[PDB]
RNA sequence: AAAUAACGAAGAGUUUGAUCCUGGCUUAGAACUAACGCUGGCAGUGCGUCUUAAGCAUGCAAGUCAAACGGGAUGUAGCAAUACAUUCAGUGGCGAACGGGUGAGUAACGCGUGGAUGAUCUACCUAUGAGAUGGGGAUAACUAUUAGAAAUAGUAGCUAAUACCGAAUAAGGUCAGUUAAUUUGUUAAUUGAUGAAAGGAAGCCUUUAAAGCUUCGCUUGUAGAUGAGUCUGCGUCUUAUUAGCUAGUUGGUAGGGUAAAUGCCUACCAAGGCAAUGAUAAGUAACCGGCCUGAGAGGGUGAACGGUCACACUGGAACUGAGAUACGGUCCAGACUCCUACGGGAGGCAGCAGCUAAGAAUCUUCCGCAAUGGGCGAAAGCCUGACGGAGCGACACUGCGUGAAUGAAGAAGGUCGAAAGAUUGUAAAAUUCUUUUAUAAAUGAGGAAUAAGCUUUGUAGGAAAUGACAAAGUGAUGACGUUAAUUUAUGAAUAAGCCCCGGCUAAUUACGUGCCAGCAGCCGCGGUAAUACGUAAGGGGCGAGCGUUGUUCGGGAUUAUUGGGCGUAAAGGGUGAGUAGGCGGAUAUAUAAGUCUAUGCAUAAAAUACCACAGCUCAACUGUGGACCUAUGUUGGAAACUAU
RNA sequence: GGAGGAAGGUAUUUAAGGUAUGUUUAGUGAGGGGGGUGAAGUCGUAACAAGGUAGCCGUACUGGAAAGUGCGGCUGGAUC
């Protein structure tokens, strides 16, 4: 049917916001892995600036809304828990 | 939703009335009304606007927003009652 | 916890892990005849101390879901079968 | 209204009761006694009940000459109170404005005062009004339209129908300025009987 | 004699030579989103693909912001820039998840109703606590170029923003420890970790910038309102000639994921879970407020309107986003249609009209955003096939007219007769009167409120104007529309049919036909004198309608709770013992599930349904109040009866 | 160098498609079976009277056909 502007232009900017979004998501994925893996590595220090440097970025993307600020706030409580143990 | 204080249109072709209602902004015309208010009767020459003035005032603190037709029935209201 | 919904009923079952079967019977108008009739419904309900076993009546109390059927918590035993 | 095929002597003679009140008609009884068509003379078998109760219906219905479904109608609306049913159906059917106007003397028939009542004549409490089925209430009035032929026709219809009937005491007529006022609602009593109304309710107790 | 309450229940035909009873069938009534046949004037209101969830030409139905930003083009000022104004596309903001349509699927927490959510989310709105300090990198547009018929994808160079991404401190943020409460994941405090940001227009004047200031905005936080997700008690079709079903099936321990609980999903550990108190299966169906019918109880039903749910060619999937597993968004598969330069692409009217096919059966390829409602914007303003109206169809509902008053022992004809006369029939004719309607002209309310802008007052603010708010006045604007209604002008002028006449069932005679032709809902009529066939004359019913057919209820007490039976009419099991179930002596106490009451208190949206009072000339229709039931929840009582 | 960022590869789940086996349901099918209406046609006269062998019920056998007979049961059986 007849090519609407709005909805030409919505999915252009649709891509566009998939790529970054997607592009923040994996960082929050890969960094998690890292942290987890070397908690079970039992290293104690870098634990504690990893868990920070990772709880940095988790709550800056909730500002963004990229994620809810409630997946956010799990992931900090359950790794935080785990570098408790 | 952004709720808002309109008129819902009732009667028949060439005559309509209408209710000081209390409803959603997304909901249709004669959807579901939160509440009521009162009412608004344009072809009829007596007792033209009758709305419930507190009722109102509290949905107004509440956050409701009038449409202008409204305000001004509030206004006209105002002055009619001290009058 | 001001009204969730409260029943007594019969322990039908207990050969499961942490959860009871409970028995309701349910007092019901016949919307013609007037005279009740006596509905036996079954529901599960989550039993943490495995404190009820089968044949005593316990009451039981409504939840968040536990599991697909699990729907019911074990709040007190009215009367223990001897 | 297109009451040229119903001519109203063959109603009249089936009926055996001047349910019109003119003298023509009276004199059409006194001639011709008999049911209308060629077996008039003949002997007729015993009419059943349910005939009995079409006869007073018919009698009513023509005699205040309403479509019979609007007569339906109106049973309906007297059945909705407490009280006797035939009253309310009676004095409903009577506070017809062109059964007021008839009452009043303004015209000849009730056929003359609904065309009266059609042509746009009469003015209902300060206002024009030009149809026949309006159900006057308490304390209403007819005024006649500014017109001077009017006011002479209307004048020479009163003239006439003085001496032949009477007037109600439910109404308040001024022939002076034309002017009718509805006092209350009839009785019973002070109503011209003309047929059995509760057999006229009986009858449409069977619709339903 | 009386009092009060009740405001409401009609039958008939037909088994027999005849009778009573039982019993089925039929019938007078009220209805429908109806169709068909004959006929057909108008107005108002409402309704108008019930079938093929079949296929679809065409037009339209979702855009807006230039006061977010960089540019292109144009006109003017200009030498050029740059300004002023217009316009175009791009980046970006918001909307597109609303409004609208349909009932295919779905016997299910889907729906109705009352709750739970310490397992939840919530843009825009209102109030309010704090703030907004400084940097960096790209990118469209644009300029070229590659592949290409086009669709379009790429490539290289340059540029900005309320676009994008770091950095400094954080106010009631999140997470974790600690303590204090609360006792599913709630709240408060402390420590640690850690989370931000946007400015654009206008006025002011130290020249100005600066500086503060107005409005619209931005970051963070809470509260209210609104909506949504999830769960739950109860109600929710037929067939038991559907008897076993389920193996992520049942539960547990961890984990995946979600705004959030859960086999929602996965890996292991058990074999459990459901079921003659109906599991599972098959068939049918969107549900409810309601509609029809009926005295009521019930029965049937889910048109329009309103709420919820599901779907948008068939079957899946995710992205953006506060909100979608997205009707006119995207991707894939399949069928179908169309365009190809043969490499490949384009399309989904169950949106408003309309076309084909199907069907007994249903509309204009219309006007307008004036009013109401919604989206964007500071505003002007733009968009709105929602909605306001118009046209079409007697489809339903309601009202009006087609004349009115005099007028003969009584015109002609028609019909029945013995050819006295009856009947059509005061009917017509004739005379008189009137003009609703018809035509013409004039007059002409109301739907309308004002908006921007302008004038003025007052308040918060401040150094002050611009501006914001409160109030007053001014201030363009009607598709409908030749509006409703009103006043004159001409004149009976423009206007009735349909069914029936044996009983049921209101209404009879004459000809033609002779068990032929035909009628019929039932009983039944027609064989040479048919009130039953066919045509005329009369009579009855209703009336711009009248009949027929289809479907529902009523009459049917013919599924009988109100309110039926089982010796012989259809109906007592061959008999007994007993499980579940139902029911059960006297009496005391307690509980208060049942019952009753204060018709407490609430909830049962609105409309509809009932009673009054109003506005359309009335009515239909429309509006404002007032209630009657009975349904659930809850508070305090009564205790006889059932129950414990 | 994080960013494994983004394409690409691999793996799980899955629509469509294909294969196989049972299962529900609607048409059709040579021929066969009984039922109804039209037949008032053919054969016989079983039942209704004591129906001319009293009738009927259950079961068994037999016969063109209605039916006949054995066993037990019933009167809802004339007559005396």
């Amino acid at each position: 049917m007849r090519k609407n502007a709005s909805a030409l232009k919505r999915s252009r900017q649709n891509l566009k916001r998939k790529i970054r979004n997607v592009s923040v998501k994996s960082e929050l994925k890969t960094i998690e892995k890292r942290c987890i893996n070397m908690i079970k590595a039992g290293k104690k220090d870098e634990a504690i600036e990893f868990f920070k440097f990772v709880a940095k970025k988790l709550d800056t993307a909730a500002r963004k809304r990229i994620i809810h600020k409630n997946k956010a706030a799990r992931k900090k409580s359950r790794l935080n828990v785990l570098l408790l143990k | 939703m952004s709720v808002k204080i309109r008129l819902k249109r009732m009667g028949a072709k060439k005559r309509p009335y209408y209710r000081v209602v209390v409803m959603n902004s997304t909901s249709p015309r004669d959807g579901r009304a939160i509440e009521e208010l009162g009412y608004y009767h344009p072809v009829e020459k007596q007792n033209q606007i009758k709305i419930k003035e507190d009722r109102m005032k509290d949905w107004i603190s509440k956050g409701a927003i009038l449409s202008d037709t409204v305000k001004m029935l509030l206004n006209k209201n105002n002055l009619n009652a001290k009058s | 916890r001001e009204n969730k919904k409260e029943l007594i009923g019969k322990v039908v079952s207990d050969k499961m892990s942490k959860t009871i079967v409970v028995e309701i019977v349910q007092r019901k108008m016949h919307p013609i005849y007037h005279k009740y009739l006596k509905v036996s419904k079954k529901v599960k309900a989550h039993d943490e101390k495995e404190v009820s076993k089968v044949g005593d009546k316990v009451k039981i109390i409504e939840v968040r879901p536990i599991s697909k059927d699990k729907r019911w918590s074990l709040v007190e035993v009215l009367e223990k079968l001897k | 209204m297109n009451r040229k095929q119903i001519a109203k002597g063959k109603l009249v003679r089936r009926f055996g009761i001047n349910i019109f009140e003119q003298p023509k008609y009276d004199k059409i009884l006194k001639k011709k006694p008999h049911p209308p068509g060629m077996h008039g003379k003949a002997r007729k078998a015993k009419i059943t009940e349910y005939g009995k109760q079409l006869i007073e219906k018919q009698k009513i219905k023509f005699t205040y000459g309403v479509s019979e479904r609007q007569l339906t109608n109106t049973f309906k609306e007297a059945k909705k109170h407490h009280g006797v049913t035939g009253d309310n159906l009676l004095s409903i059917l009577e506070r017809r404005i062109d059964n007021v106007v008839y009452r009043a003397g303004f015209a000849i028939s009730r056929a003359h005062a609904r065309q009266i009542v059609s042509h746009g004549i009469i003015i209902l409490n300060g206002r024009r009004v030009t149809i026949p089925s309006i159900i006057l209430r308490a304390n209403d009035q007819i005024q006649i339209k500014e017109k001077d032929s009017l006011k002479k026709l209307i004048r020479s219809n009163i003239e006439k129908t003085s001496s032949l009937r009477n007037l109600p005491t439910w109404i308040e007529v001024n022939a002076d300025d034309l002017n009718i006022k509805v006092k209350h609602a009839p009785s019973r009593d002070e109503i011209p009987t003309l047929a059995n109304e509760q057999m006229v309710v009986e009858y449409y107790s069977k619709r339903a």
